[PDB]
């Protein structure tokens, strides 16, 4: 099965470097062409360039050139990407994508076929002057059907993770997107309606992981 | 990845005794770090295993047993005990591996006018066997004559509340008890601390 | 630079409706234009390649036609699983993406269920206070939410999220936090959050006293 395996995610200040892998598998890695489409959140798809192993063909968009780089090592089936000269703009995600083989038509003519067929699951770069912080979990108590949560605030960067009942419940959850506050920090919430009768007899408790701080925090939010 | 503890330690209230709690915990990482470092309880027993060598250790299942009783009845979770609450409503097997774990709960199941809510099953004409549970609400026959399902003259609802009230001494005061017990069969081991 | 083009940039539309987006490009990019989808929170997806080729295991409802600098794709009965932002993507020369076309469920009107939570004394203690209020599965997604301190309008120090349209129901919530200091907590009593929207029959306000 054709597999593209992607970096994990990479935090940066204004002004460094990252470099990204996309690891490819199931297929003959060298006579393919490797795309990478980044993503800014919210934003459309912006293509960045393209590079087959196999013939060293490489193309950049006139936005990246000069900052971007795309290399390959045929050996380990991996394609790498380097953008250098990093800034706030540049926080996105990063997919690697392989398109189709490029042919010749009957009279001779050179035709490329750039049909993202298959596609990595993307790498986060946040570029930001904030360091890596962990969040404080804070209860939201409810007072029919109820509503309770968790308040996941003041951390960096995303993503955060949030189960209920140490995984069991999952029904009336909602999990909101995180909002970046003027301090640097992202603020999340994570609700879950259920029945007031309940309220007393389960104990209901919001389980947070920050994986880019090694913070879990597991808190219970119980009726004042 | 992490077991799921502190849904069965820190959670709002327990079981009775008669129908108490079991957690099945598998598929997970335990840190027992958290609970035999703690000066939380006024009881910690283990039989058969310590529970300093229990982080680098693995199981097949584990289960974590929870339910309130009276202080000066936790004496009887232990292994081949005697008393209403061994006999009737939760009794550990002799050869128990595992640990019983107990502390004070007045400031949480002790209430003005009397947490009524605990119950505890009183009359009983079997012992329970070894990890046996009874929820059953049929009226005991005390005496000669049959109930025939009616309450009455020495024909009893089997079970009887705790009137848990912060006045209480300790004795009479509630507890709130895990039983962890470990598990090791012929199957990959599940539970493992790190 | 080609220049690509997507009409219309959102839309909604109900279970079994026939949907049809367009794509413009600026030249002739002959038929060398793709369509994907990207559902929320996951990658892209092929869907049609080429202008009018499916691609192997997407449905035969999604069709593709056009030629030269007009494009068309279509959805022949918008199912839920259909909810996505989809792109066109010309290769005649290098490569450009659409801006997208947000698709939606059109819903039967949903009143929300309002929810307001005081601040914990943990984060009180941390010399802040955050209320949250909480809109849970109600469609459509426009509601004004107004924070109300002592019934003076609240500005400046809120933020709102809103959640995807739910898999199931086809609904939104949302969460809006205001963020105070304990300062200023303190110095007023009713906490209040007003909220309008099409489905309810005047504007619905949970509140609570410090
Ligand atoms: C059971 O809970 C205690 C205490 O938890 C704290 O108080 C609760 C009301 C809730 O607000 C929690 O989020 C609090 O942490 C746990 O003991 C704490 O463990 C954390 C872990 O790092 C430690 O920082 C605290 O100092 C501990 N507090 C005390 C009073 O000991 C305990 O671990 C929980 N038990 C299990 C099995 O998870």
């Amino acid at each position: 099965q054709v597999q593209l395996q992607q970096s994990g995610a990479e935090v940066k200040k204004p002004g460094a470097s990252v470099k990204l892998s996309c690891k490819a598998s199931g297929y003959t890695f060298s006579v393919f062409p490797i795309h990478w489409v980044r993503q800014a959140p919210g934003q459309r798809l912006e293509w960045m360039g393209w590079h087959n192993a196999g013939d060293g063909d490489t193309k950049y968009s006139q936005k990246f050139q000069g900052r971007v780089t795309i290399i390959s090592d045929t050996s380990a089936s991996t394609a790498y990407m380097e953008l250098s000269s990093l800034k706030s703009e540049d926080t996105a995600v990063y997919y690697c994508a392989r398109a189709a083989r490029p042919y010749y038509d009957r009279r001779g003519y050179f035709f490329r076929a750039d049909y993202f067929q298959h596609w990595g699951q993307g790498t986060l770069v946040t570029v930001s002057s904030a360091s890596t912080k962990g969040p404080s979990v804070f209860p939201l108590a409810p007072s029919g059907t109820a509503a309770l949560g968790c308040l996941v605030k003041d951390y960096f960067p995303e993503p955060v993770t949030v189960s209920w009942n140490s995984g069991a419940l999952t029904s009336g959850v909602h999990t909101f997107p995180a909002v970046l506050q003027s301090s640097g920090l992202y603020s999340l919430s994570s609700v879950v309606t259920v029945p007031s009768s309940s309220l007393g007899t389960q104990t209901y408790i919001c389980n947070v992981n920050h994986k880019p701080s090694n913070t879990k925090v597991d808190k219970r939010v119980e009726p004042k | 990845n992490l077991c799921p503890f502190g849904e069965v330690f820190n959670a709002t209230r327990f079981a009775s005794v008669y129908a108490w709690n079991r957690k099945r915990i598998s598929n997970c990482v335990a840190d027992y770090s958290v609970l035999y470092n703690s000066a939380s309880f006024s009881t910690f027993k283990c039989y058969g295993v310590s529970p300093t060598k229990l982080n680098d250790l693995c199981f097949t299942n584990v289960y974590a047993d929870s339910f309130v009783i009276r202080g000066d009845e936790v004496r009887q979770i232990a292994p081949g005990q005697t008393g209403k609450i061994a006999d009737y409503n939760y009794k550990l097997p002799d050869d128990f591996t595992g640990c019983v774990i107990a502390w004070n709960s007045n400031n949480l199941d002790s209430k003005v006018g009397g947490n009524y809510n605990y119950l505890y099953r009183l009359f009983r004409k079997s012992n329970l066997k070894p990890f046996e549970r009874d929820i059953s609400t049929e009226i005991y026959q005390a005496g000669s004559t049959p109930c025939n399902g009616v309450e009455g003259f020495n024909c009893y609802f089997p079970l009887q509340s705790y009137g848990f009230q912060p006045t209480n001494g300790v004795g009479y005061q509630p507890y709130r008890v895990v039983v962890l017990s470990f598990e090791l069969l012929h199957a990959p081991a599940t539970v493992c601390g790190p | 630079d080609i220049q690509v083009t997507q009409s219309p940039s959102s839309l909604s539309a109900s279970v079994g409706d026939r949907v049809t987006i367009t794509c413009q490009a600026s030249q002739d990019i002959k038929n060398s234009l793709n369509w994907y989808q990207q559902k929320p929170g996951k990658a892209p997806k092929l869907l049609i390649s080429d202008a009018s080729n499916l691609e192997t295991g997407v449905p035969s409802r999604f069709s593709g036609n056009g030629s030269g600098t007009d494009f068309t794709f279509t959805i022949s009965s918008l199912q839920p699983e259909d909810i996505a932002t989809y792109y066109c993507q010309q290769y005649d020369n290098l490569i450009t993406f659409g801006p997208g076309t947000k698709v939606e469920i059109k819903r039967t009107v949903a009143a929300p269920s309002v929810f307001i939570f005081p601040p914990s004394d943990e984060q009180l203690k941390s010399g802040t206070a955050s209320v949250v209020c909480l809109l849970n599965n109600f469609y459509p997604r426009e509601a004004k939410v107004q924070w109300k301190v002592d019934n003076a309008l609240q500005s400046g120090n809120s933020q709102e999220s809103v959640t995807e349209q739910d898999s199931k129901d086809s609904t939104y919530s949302l969460s809006s936090t205001l963020t105070l200091s304990k300062a200023d907590y303190e110095k007023h009593k009713v906490y209040a959050c007003e909220v309008t929207h099409q489905g309810l029959s005047s504007p619905v306000t949970k509140s609570f006293n410090r």
